[PDB]
């Protein structure tokens, strides 16, 4: 075949820490339909916001907002228990479904998308083109994404470490932990992902004691 | 496996 269609841009949500994670790449013929299981970002998260994107930046915020919906009812679990099926699926006329599905509750919702919605011709050039010029940046965001998403983890972690362990943490050495935790606190807002792993770092070397008990 | 933010 010498034509046929596809959707011209990369589709996917917004996932923890502001990034558009894709479940249709560029270019895919339609129709089309993938799925993939995501979880809740903190501990007894009961909802989750579907943000739906198209285009092509690693910045949710860069990208175009095809809608958005909340699941909620999703039983307090801890985080990356609860099961969310994601599906996007694209008919032969361009129709996008999205739908989430909570395995546990059974809950789900969908939104409807219209083959009109998105970027015209001149925007997904423009789109294309303005991705390759960011791409550095764009990895250099994904990369200090995925490190503040870890030290946000171990803020949380190390806390109810410091819970559960109680009186059997010498009074020395929460005064230690609890220092290193603002010390990581106040380096998650920056941009320097070195300035997070050196605060992890610190972090670690007062906790050997806790990591005993 | 990724993870989502609440509303």
């Amino acid at each position: 075949v010498l034509l046929l269609d596809v959707t011209p841009l990369s589709l996917g949500i917004e996932t923890m820490g502001g990034v558009m994670t894709t479940l249709i790449a560029k270019n895919t013929t339609i129709p089309t339909k993938h799925s993939q299981v995501f979880s809740t970002a903190e501990d007894n998260q009961s909802a989750v916001t579907i943000h739906v994107l198209q285009g092509e930046r690693k910045r949710a915020a860069d990208n175009k907002s095809l809608g958005q919906f909340n699941l909620d009812g999703i039983n307090p679990a801890p985080r990356g228990m609860p099961q969310i099926e994601v599906t996007f699926d694209i008919d032969a006329d361009g129709i996008l479904h999205v739908s989430a599905k909570d395995k546990n509750s059974g809950k789900e919702q969908k939104i409807t998308i219209k083959a009109s919605s998105g970027l015209n011709e001149d925007e997904i050039q423009k789109m294309v083109r303005d991705a390759e010029a960011n791409a550095e940046a764009d990895r250099k965001f994904e990369e200090l994404v995925q490190t503040r998403n870890q030290g946000d983890h171990l803020l949380h972690s190390t806390r109810k470490q410091v819970e559960e362990a109680g009186d059997k943490l010498p009074a020395d050495d929460k005064t230690a932990i609890e220092s290193a935790l603002t010390a990581l606190e106040t380096a998650l807002k920056g941009e320097d992902k070195a300035a997070i792993e050196a605060k992890m770092q610190e972090l670690a070397q007062v906790s050997q004691k806790l990591m005993e008990i | 496996l990724y993870a989502i933010p609440r509303p």
